[PDB]
């Protein structure tokens, strides 16, 4: 079950 | 030891709002799920038999997550265009690897989060799961932004929690296939090379997992710096192939032995050219 | 940065003339991910060539497997041709049953 990235983008 | 990883790629499509996004899950280096935005109805699909154990709720939730990631990569790709003063009209790529390794004690051994831009290291989370390693000047912008926002805590929580929970589940569900081996089928061939010299090639076929060691010996010494070792390659049926060759004097072929080491072999194989 | 693909062309099973088999063209170590791969019998494109989905390895580089059914014979040649931006011209690699 994969990671949802932090709301903060590159 | 055991691992779970998701390998994600977004590739920007010039003139188009949406990139192409692909996510592939692995457990112990075997692909077990895949999502690809280019399908008619994009959805996560199982890629290992034992993922039949998940019901429709699993596939729906993970599918929605993938679409979220796709948008995160869309926005990040645009931001990177600016950091690098890149003109749009070309394609660019953003990749992410993330997941966790379990040790022999079955606890989290390490968590991973790494990003690449244009196939080159961009930013990674350090093993402490708190600080960042930024590869270049542009990436320092991101590092500072993520420090400012406290992004790492969120990643830490997934890697120490949900990543470990789900890897334990997959290992339990997939036990009978993930823990199996197929020992190599090996043989030595013999080939012309040059005047008074021939090639002996030690083949290992149809083995699983991909980890393997081939060695050649003469007079009780390994030919460490004197053999050609092919890169391990897929048979295409889930198993692997490799070979190792040496150039040897015509008439001396019997002095050489090949050893093959693999998890499926209690004792290593000892092979020779058999005319 | 562009990474030029490495290419291996090889049979799934040890080859025996006249006996059906599968020919593989394993392409690795390339960037960017866009690539065009053909497999050829005596200089002619093989129509039924299957392409694995694309993946990337821990060094970020992409990889893909093309494969097709084939019957090795004494006189037919087989090869894989790869077109990639890292290369000015398509690269053709012949199947060598000894490799």
């Amino acid at each position: 079950s994969q990671l949802k990235n932090n709301a903060k983008e590159i | 030891p055991h691992s779970m990883r998701y390998f994600e790629t977004a590739v920007s499509r010039p003139g188009l709002e949406e990139p192409r996004y692909i996510s592939v899950g692995y457990v112990d280096n075997k692909e077990f799920v895949r999502f690809d935005s280019d399908a008619e109805n994009p959805r996560y699909e199982p890629r290992a038999p034992w993922m039949e154990q998940e019901g429709p709720e699993y596939w729906e939730r993970e599918t929605q997550k993938a679409k979220g990631q796709e948008q995160w990569f869309r926005v990040s790709l645009r931001n990177l265009l600016g950091y690098y003063n890149q003109s749009a009209g070309g394609s660019h790529t953003l990749q992410q690897m993330s997941g966790c390794d379990l040790g022999s004690d079955w606890r989290l051994l390490r968590g991973y989060l790494q990003f690449a831009y244009e196939g080159r290291d961009y930013i990674a989370l350090n093993e402490d799961l708190k600080t960042w390693t930024a590869a270049d000047m542009a990436a320092q912008i991101t590092r500072r932004k993520w420090e400012q926002s406290g992004a790492a805590e969120h990643y830490k929580a997934y890697l120490e929690g949900e990543c470990v929970e789900w890897l334990h589940r997959y290992l339990k569900n997939g036990n009978a296939t993930l823990l199996r081996t197929d020992s190599p089928k090996a043989h030595v061939t013999h080939h012309p090379r040059s005047k008074g010299e021939v090639t002996l090639r030690c083949w290992a076929l149809g083995f699983y997992p991909a980890d393997i060691t081939l060695t050649w010996q003469l007079n009780g010494e390994e030919l460490t710096q004197d053999m050609e070792l092919v890169e391990t390659r897929p048979a295409g049926d889930g198993t692997f192939q490799k070979w190792a060759s040496v150039v040897v004097p015509l008439g001396k072929e019997q002095n050489y032995t090949c050893r093959v080491y693999h998890e499926g072999l209690p004792e290593p194989l000892t092979l020779r050219w058999e005319p | 940065i562009q990474k030029t693909p490495q290419i291996q062309v090889y049979s799934r099973h040890p080859p025996e003339n006249g006996k059906p088999n599968i020919l593989n063209c394993y392409v690795t170590q390339f960037h960017p991910p866009h690539i065009e791969i053909q497999m050829l019998k005596n200089g002619k494109k093989i129509p039924k060539v299957e392409m694995s989905d694309m993946s990337f390895s821990k060094d970020w580089s992409f990889y893909i497997l093309a494969h097709t059914e084939f019957t090795p014979t004494e006189t037919d040649t087989y090869a894989c041709r790869v077109k990639h931006d890292s290369m000015a011209e398509p690269k053709t690699v012949y199947w060598d049953r000894d490799m």
